[PDB]
């Protein structure tokens, strides 16, 4: 048998290995920590090695021996860098977006909003505004232009008949999901596995894209499992779990030793909920970039409804050349002023024309 | 720009056209605003030409 | 002697029969944990079995065998795939409204919120604001036009004397009812008893129709309900509270294998209490349609009293074809400008020279 699963090491010593529903299921199999200390593995990595069926009062099958882990031999595994030892970079490699299907929305989202690889940005949003719809033009986006790079979606808590219109609509990309229907601590589960895999992945220097759903519902779910909040963050927060959307997200960072990790997520904003507008400010002295959108553009029904005035990034020269770090000072000299409702209708037309570079040109 | 067809050259209405009232006689352009026009416009040919 | 209703399984591991008196009646009959085991039965399906009296020092009837469930032999029972994996989508069979004695109300409904069977819609508006009679309104048109499909209404926290008139005056289609003057534990019982037979009845592909009165003034009866249920959000709610309500009212969908379960219920918003309001966004985020009514509209007793500018749908071609799509996206951009008050009096006129797609023709 080929053993596609990751370390989920229990608390015993022992592990699982979860299945293509990306919850604990039926395929675990035990994972001793002697073989811990021996490979000099990290939880999560792609392990495959020779398991022998299991016996009579004997449940989960142990783990003879590894022969091929990521792909590779023993010796790699126990001679690897460690990640949190890697040197972080600015993005340098950034990611050109240029789409047929919609060019209005994606090509505003470029020519206003350019990525880079090991981007750590956050687009925001009040609830109701199809962010996941923004979200599925993105990675059809990165499908498209960029397939090279391993593209990961994580949807949490939300509607299932959504993830199974993504599901059908996303063309086999790695989607995760998990609804409101599940308990939170499968939630929390599944989102924890999917931060180790990645980590590992990073570690294994890859071009990681992880595109998390709705970092703020996701953090009402960590209330939800989190029970103390030690004292109350107001309304509800948590430092210790936050720490574990906060090692989540910033753990994206451009590494210059090879491979890149990132994120890409969602928030819910002016919700009436202090909690929300925390968790945005919290994070949002965390993100290289913010993508604000404004809810009465969508009540427009114009899309994107970008706030664009607060939207920006940091170190603009750092994805772009002198010379386009300039153009891009000049274009911001401009379009720093005009109005933000006929800026989306008015913009709409002038960038209806032509290619963003044409536009551009 | 329609009804421009009538003004030929630079300004200066071609010799020989009918006019009815309501129509160009010379295209004479001031300056949008008299301290600072408007932003709209002005980005607008910017982001144009 | 036949026994005949719907099945409430008590918690004690034997069962009750309910009646159409809608709540804990006396009509019951056991079923034990080893019958749900090897029936493999649900409680609210639609039970008609042979029972025996209660015995000496026994109080309750006891079951002798089961014949009928949801008028189907217990055989096709046993094989039947449940709720949860059914693969839902978003709805597709629209419903005319052209009512003869209020094509206005209906009218503007189908411009503004086209109905589909299987939709989770909402509509949001102060206490005493427009709801109940509208609602009345609508179950009236589907009760001629589609009078296939199974009405349900419930109604939760209100008064006797509506619920009494609404009862004579819906023509005897299946009206539930829970006043305020009830304990909470009667409304809880009734709504998720509900929510069950409504499970079970979509279950067999049936198209449900599911008239809720109150939708968060079951919030707040929830909250009353609520006797602790976690930690203190923003405005006196705790964690857990909405979990129930939550699982009750995203079971709303449309199932690809067929059938449907189209859910409307009455939102209240706008009462000075931001545990009310943040009810409202947080199940705005559930419903996949709000209808907005302000009252300015009301308290100058216009008629229908709706935010038109707020609602609107989420994707329209999943459930209005291309050239309908396209007829109301054009509309849309044209209905989208006119201001409130002088919006409601010509958009009034408008429908009311002649009908929706008369209009069109
Ligand atoms: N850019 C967009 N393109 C198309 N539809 C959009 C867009 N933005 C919002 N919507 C609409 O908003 C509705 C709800 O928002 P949605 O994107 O589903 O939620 P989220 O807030 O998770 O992104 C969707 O049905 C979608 O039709
Ligand atoms: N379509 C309508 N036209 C006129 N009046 C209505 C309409 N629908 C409801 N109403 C009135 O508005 C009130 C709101 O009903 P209900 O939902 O019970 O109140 P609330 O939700 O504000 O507690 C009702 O008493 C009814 O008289
Ligand atoms: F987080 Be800020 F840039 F100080
Ligand atoms: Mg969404
Ligand atoms: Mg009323």
């Amino acid at each position: 048998r080929l053993v596609k699963g990751y370390l989920e090491i229990s608390q015993d010593g022992y592990g699982f290995l979860t299945e293509n529903l990306h919850n604990l299921e039926s395929r675990v199999a035990i994972v001793s920590a002697g073989l811990i200390k021996q490979y000099a593995l990290r939880a999560g990595d792609y392990v495959v090695g020779q398991a022998r069926p299991p016996r009579e009062n004997e449940r989960y099958a142990t783990l003879l021996k590894v022969e091929a882990v990521n792909n590779l031999d023993p010796e790699a595994a126990k001679n690897r860098p460690r990640f949190d030892e890697l040197t972080p970079q600015f993005p340098d490699r950034q990611i050109r977006l240029e789409t047929t299907p919609d060019e209005l929305s994606t090509r505003v989202i470029d020519l206003l909003a350019p990525i880079g690889r090991g981007q750590r940005g956050l687009i925001v949003a009040p609830p109701k505004a199809g962010k996941t719809t923004l979200l599925k033009k993105i990675a059809n986006a990165v499908l498209k232009n960029e397939p090279d790079i391993k593209v990961i979606v994580l949807l949490i808590d939300e509607r299932p008949e959504e993830v199974t219109d993504f599901r059908e609509s996303v063309q086999g990309a790695e989607v995760i999901a998990s609804t409101f229907d599940e308990p939170p601590q499968n939630h929390i589960r599944v989102a924890e596995f999917v931060h180790e895999r990645a980590k590992r992945i990073v570690e294994e220097g890859g071009h990681v894209m992880i595109l998390l759903d709705s970092i703020t519902r996701l953090a009402r779910a960590n209330n939800l499992v989190t029970p103390p909040t030690g004292r109350t963050l107001s309304g509800g927060l948590d430092s210790a779990a936050l720490y574990f959307p906060k090692r989540f997200l910033g753990a994206a960072r451009n590494i210059r030793g090879g491979g890149s990790l990132t994120i890409l997520a969602t928030a819910l904003v002016e919700t009436g909920s202090r909690m929300d507008d925390v968790i945005f400010e919290e994070f949002k002295g965390t993100g290289n970039m913010e993508l604000h959108l404004s809810r009465r553009l969508e009540e427009r029904r114009i899309f994107p409804a970008i706030d664009i005035l607060k939207s920006g990034t940091r170190r603009e020269e750092l994805l772009l050349g002198e010379e386009v770090t300039h153009k891009m000072w000049l274009l911001r000299k401009v379009l720093a002023d005009m109005d933000p409702a006929e800026a989306m209708e008015m913009l709409l037309a002038r960038l209806a024309r032509t290619k963003n570079n044409k536009e551009f040109l | 720009e329609a009804a421009l067809r009538d003004l030929d050259e630079e300004g200066v209405v071609r010799i020989g056209a009918e006019v009815k009232p309501g129509d160009i006689l010379v295209g004479r352009t001031s300056f949008k605003g008299e301290s600072e026009p408007t932003p709209e416009e002005r980005l607008l040919r910017s982001i144009f030409g």
